[PDB]
């Protein structure tokens, strides 16, 4: 019911007057629609939904000028962390920029994100109220200075709050079947078995949307951690995910085990057993 | 488009001025009022933002639902006249300023003393040149260029030393030939014009 | 600290290239070129974030381009220069965080078809009258700045060879001698007011100032009459008991 | 600096029935930093026409490829993934293992 | 649609 769009910013310096990696992608939920990427040999913002490309020369021209504006933007932000923090020329660093709305099952809600992080590390980020910065480090510091002094906050604001929402909006409508579809888990289990008096059992859940989803292990109905291999969630690439959990077991007490799958796209949660 | 009212706003000191201004994209997220003295730069008035930015006599609000932004000068001075201007960044970083608001504060001539006295030149009389003073503010000049008499509009002058605020107008002649009672005859005088006595 | 510019004025003959330098404040990245024509508010022309040159507008054409080499100084270039060219040029520094932009006093092109229109300032002052005296106790000197091209001059009082404002008044704007006429030079008056009894001291000394804004050393003439330079045109008045 | 070792999935887009196209797909994700090297291998040899998702990252800031290929997987054919990164004394491969 | 106003550290 709740959406997204968010803009991912990776920008790595190239010791040696190298100018530097920049790559852009937008996403509207768990769906990337556009790109940048300096290295790529367009220098424009490219449509990497199908649903985006029928936005006219005018959008396209647009959303490319931003983005020469946020590549430059970072090129310098780059030049001034290295300043802060006194590291040196022959070092590559990494500045990570993430800003965005959500909605909620309303379209008219709000939850505004735009934040950093300098090598890895989180560097300056907006807190939840719009009007506070959170800074890491004296250097972060420097940062929250400026941009309080410059009010950056509440000009965010009326992009976070204002076109933001309404973009997010215009793309839900246009995605049709695409972006507000909620294609549900199909489920099975495993029984591959390296032991006489062991056992191994996979909860599969496979061509699933949106991505999120909860995949609890029960022993006679009291979660278990203990033994529970689960991998991150992985895009099948199709535009669905995947996603299994494991748990080793003694021989012949299978019977007592049950999965749980929960999922946005379900009626209810989906109990299930291993089945001869 | 930054659109602001066209009309210029002349009024008389004491007075309260409001200018209204509108942009186009919903996309701006930085708004500013500048201001400009006529023969000079525009200057830094005041960032707009939602909170009732409150100065001494200034006073603007953003309205980002009607895409609106306002000025309101409390106390009119001699020394607020000025091009207000609205600026708006347009689609990028760029800043778009509109074409301006017009502001002309008169001063209040609580003792009209109107009169049209002659001058002579330092240098053996070069000209002759009339000077139409102490009139209140309300009174408009025009001229008549058919004999090749140039005037001057309204000029306010302001003795800070002595608080005497008084309008002033010039008119002069190239040829021999003069009308100094004559020269402000295509305009609306005071009732109660002193022309004295020629010197 | 502020943006500073160079040259202030300059008039440039029809099909010449004119090159507007600006020195900004240091610290702010971004640095805006505008356009002012009288009457219409600044057009954005193109602006920077240090080196780069982000955007330029539709209306700078082929003929204008604008370098800003290293993050400082910037220079704006006019080539093949026609009549329409003739604006204020202003150049802004601007922070990236707020959008504030600190404009210089602006550079003023006046393009014409040739330089023969161009004259200096005759610069006139009138003693107050004996008639404003006997009924008021001020007394009002005139100056009278007439038959100069073009518009642009700069009048300013200096008693006892210290500039005041107190108790002037000049015209908001110079004035067309022959409004028929597109060749029309333009004239200028201004008003020292000051007290019957100041104007009554022997001893006080009146120079009316105007700053013309012309050609420069060289701009090309072989006309009878003297170069029309950039030159201060002054006139001098004394104090008067009678 | 911070620097983290890739976490390697490699897998089918499908389920993988012998002799029916599939997409064979390898997703590092949780490394940094973001220069990463991903090969695509069919018996140790490399496959040629392999494509990758543009850099993104979570919500921590730690980034994910998906490198991915047509193939045709067989009883026979062993399909595997070599991730090389700054973290790793020598290139990780990690095979494929359908039965999973 | 990107944020039309960008920022410096």
């Amino acid at each position: 019911g709740s959406h997204s769009m968010r803009y991912f910013f990776t920008s790595v310096s190239r010791p040696g007057r190298g100018e530097p990696r920049f790559i852009a992608v937008g996403y509207v939920d768990d769906t990337q629609f556009v790109r940048f990427d300096s290295d790529a040999a367009s220098q424009r913002m490219e449509p990497r939904a199908p649903w985006i490309e029928q936005e006219g020369p005018e959008y396209w021209d647009g959303e490319t000028r931003k983005v020469k504006a946020h590549s430059q933007t970072h090129r310098v932000d780059l030049g001034t962390l290295r300043g802060y923090y006194n590291q040196s020329e022959a070092g590559s660093h990494t500045v990570q920029r993430m800003y965005g709305c959500d909605v909620g099952s309303d379209w008219r809600f709000l939850r505004g994100y735009h934040q950093y992080a300098y090598d890895g590390k989180d560097y300056i980020a907006l807190k939840e109220d719009l009007r506070s910065w959170t800074a890491a480090d004296m250097a972060a510091q420097t940062t929250k200075h400026k941009w309080e002094a410059a009010h950056v906050a509440e000009q965010l604001r009326a992009y976070l709050e204002g076109t933001c929402v309404e973009w997010l909006r215009r793309y839900l409508e246009n995605g049709k079947e695409t972006l507000q579809r909620t294609d549900a888990p199909k489920t099975h289990m495993t029984h591959h078995a390296v032991s006489d008096h062991e056992a191994t059992l996979r909860c599969w859940a496979l061509s699933f949307y949106p991505a999120e989803i909860t995949l609890t292990w029960q022993r006679d109905g009291e979660d278990q951690t203990q033994d529970t291999e689960l991998v991150e969630t992985r895009p099948a690439g199709d535009g669905t995910f995947q996603k299994w959990a494991a748990v080793v077991v003694p021989s012949g007490q299978e019977q007592r085990y049950t999965c749980h799958v929960q999922h946005e796209g379900l009626p209810k949660p989906l109990t299930l057993r291993w089945e001869p | 488009e930054v659109e602001q009212d066209p009309g210029p706003f002349n009024v008389p000191e004491g007075a309260t001025v409001a200018f209204n201004c509108t942009y186009s994209n919903s996309a701006s997220q930085s708004f500013f009022w500048y201001r400009q003295d006529c023969r000079l730069e525009p200057k830094l008035i005041m960032s707009v933002y939602s909170s009732g930015n409150e100065d001494g006599r200034f006073t603007a609000q953003l309205n980002r639902a009607s895409q609106y932004i306002s000025l309101l000068i409390r106390d009119s001075k001699l020394s607020d006249s000025a091009t207000y201007l609205c600026v708006v960044n347009i689609n990028t970083d760029k800043l778009i300023f509109g074409t301006g608001t017009r502001l002309q504060v008169f001063p209040n001539i609580q003792n009209p003393d109107p009169a049209v006295y002659q001058l002579r030149d330092s240098k053996s009389s070069d000209k002759s040149v009339c000077l139409f003073t102490d009139f209140d503010s309300q009174t408009n000049v025009s001229q008549s260029k058919d004999s090749d008499v140039y005037i001057t509009d309204k000029c306010v002058l302001d003795m800070r030393s002595m608080d005497f605020k008084s309008n002033s107008a010039v008119a002069w002649s190239n040829k021999s030939d003069f009308a100094c009672a004559n020269a402000f005859n295509n305009s609306i005088i005071p009732e109660d014009t002193f022309f004295p006595s020629p010197e | 600290t502020g943006v500073s510019q160079d040259p202030r004025h300059k008039i440039t003959k029809r099909g010449q290239n004119v090159t507007f330098r600006c020195d900004p404040i240091s610290e702010h990245n971004r640095l805006y070129w505008y356009r002012q024509t009288l009457g219409q508010g600044p057009e954005f022309l193109t602006y920077f974030q240090n080196e780069a040159q982000l955007e330029k507008s539709r209306l700078l054409s082929d003929r204008f381009s604008a370098e800003r080499p290293k993050g400082s100084f910037s220079t704006l270039e006019i080539q093949r220069t026609e009549q329409g060219d003739s604006a204020m040029y202003l150049c802004a520094s601007s922070s990236a965080n707020s959008g504030e932009l600190f404009f210089g006093e602006g550079s003023r092109l006046t393009v014409l078809e040739d330089l023969k229109n161009v004259f200096p300032p005759e610069v006139a002052v009138f003693e107050p009258s004996e008639a404003e005296i006997s009924h008021t106790q001020k007394a009002t000197l005139v100056c009278l700045a007439t038959g100069f091209y073009p518009d642009h001059v700069e009048l300013s009082w200096w008693v006892n060879g210290k500039e005041v404002h107190s108790g002037v008044c000049t015209d908001p704007q110079p004035l067309k001698e022959q409004p028929a006429l597109n060749d029309s030079r333009y004239a200028l008056s201004s008003r020292l007011r000051v007290s019957a009894t100041f104007w009554q001291d022997p001893r006080n000394h009146f120079r009316c100032q105007v700053q013309f804004y012309g050609l420069s050393e060289n701009d090309e003439w072989t006309q009878d009459r003297a170069k029309p330079v950039t030159q201060i045109v002054s006139a001098e008045a004394w104090g008067r008991a009678d | 600096m911070i620097q983290r070792t890739p976490k390697i999935q490699v897998y089918s887009r499908h389920p993988a029935e012998n002799g029916k196209s599939n997409f064979l797909n390898c997703y590092v994700s949780g490394f940094h930093p973001s220069d990463i090297e991903v090969d695509l291998l069919k018996n140790g040899e490399r496959i040629e026409k392999v494509e990758h998702s543009d850099l993104s990252f979570s919500k921590d800031w730690s980034f994910y490829l998906l490198y991915y290929t047509e193939f045709t997987p067989t009883e026979k054919d062993e399909y595997a993934c070599r991730v090389n990164h700054v973290t790793l004394s020598q290139p990780k491969i990690v095979k494929w293992d359908r039965d999973m | 649609y990107l944020q039309p106003r960008t920022f410096l550290l």
